[PDB]
């Protein structure tokens, strides 16, 4: 187990969606078909919402030993 | 058919709390066959109506009288035998609230209906069986025509 | 001896304090469950009658 919670902490969506707009910015493969609008902030719902991101969010406990979670663990939720 | 109340009318008095808008007046008119209460809002302006005057009265699900329940949104060039074509007043409507009945009640005599139609209030009363159909989130449309 | 020594030791610890609200569920502090408690047998009982 782990003394985090599953649940969405907003400063992880917010600053990893900058994280992802950055990635689809540079060069960086389009896993979700571009269905139109190039830019990666209009299209980073469509990447979280289809849960293409791997990325490796490490949460750090309250000295060194961290944890890491992809973002899907959460309950991103309305 | 889909009539799911009607009766005749005539009015006692018309606005027993002064004049104080410019489209509407708030009506008080009673039922004398059952002994019902209908406190009602009617434009004057594009319907002028007096103290004693009598209509009859109907309150529909439907105005097809093929009884079928296909209503998407009202088409306006459309045209067949519909319940309006014999009235003079038309109003869609909305019924949200009934009052009186609070417990399991061992003499459900008084019950009220309040309905308000996009903005005009209605206030009609009776018994509790008389009045059924009348669910929440329940579509009406009140019709009318003055009777001699 | 047991018997009476067994009456002895406090209502237990605040749940918040053993419990992290984060991981497990339904980790409310006293004055709010004496709200939930509140509402719920006053709302039931209200709309049967």
């Amino acid at each position: 187990k782990r003394i985090t919670t599953p649940y969405m902490t907003k400063y992880e969506r917010a600053r990893v969606l900058g994280t992802r707009a950055l990635q689809i910015a540079m060069c960086a493969p389009v896993m979700v078909e571009l269905e139109g609008e190039t830019d990666p902030l209009l299209i980073a719902m469509k990447e979280l919402k289809a849960r293409k991101i791997p990325i490796i969010i490490r949460r750090y406990l309250p000295d060194g030993s961290y944890e890491d979670w992809g973002v899907d663990e959460l309950i991103i939720t309305d | 058919a889909g009539i799911l109340f009607e009766d005749i009318f005539d009015v006692k008095d018309i606005d027993p709390e002064g004049k104080k808008f410019d489209r509407v007046s708030r009506l008080h008119c009673e039922s004398e066959s059952f002994k019902m209460d209908l406190i009602l809002d009617v434009n004057i302006q594009i319907y002028p109506v007096d103290l004693g005057d009598k209509f009859r009265l109907v309150i529909a699900s439907t105005l097809y009288e093929d009884g079928t329940l296909d209503d998407g949104e009202y088409n306006p060039t459309d045209d067949r035998p519909s319940r309006a074509d014999q009235f003079e007043y038309v109003m869609y409507g909305k019924v949200y609230r009934i009052e009186g009945d609070e417990t399991s009640t061992e003499a459900a005599t008084r019950l009220s209906a309040y309905v308000s139609y996009g903005g005009l209030l209605m206030r009609l009363q009776g018994d509790a069986n008389n009045l059924h159909g009348f669910e929440v989130d329940s579509r009406v449309y009140l019709l009318m025509k003055k009777l001699a | 001896r047991r018997k009476y020594q067994k009456k002895a030791a406090a209502c237990p610890d605040p749940s918040l304090s053993v419990w992290r609200p984060d991981i497990y569920f339904a980790s409310v502090s006293e004055t709010f469950e004496t709200k939930v408690d509140d509402y719920s047998q006053e709302w039931a009982a209200q709309t049967e009658k």
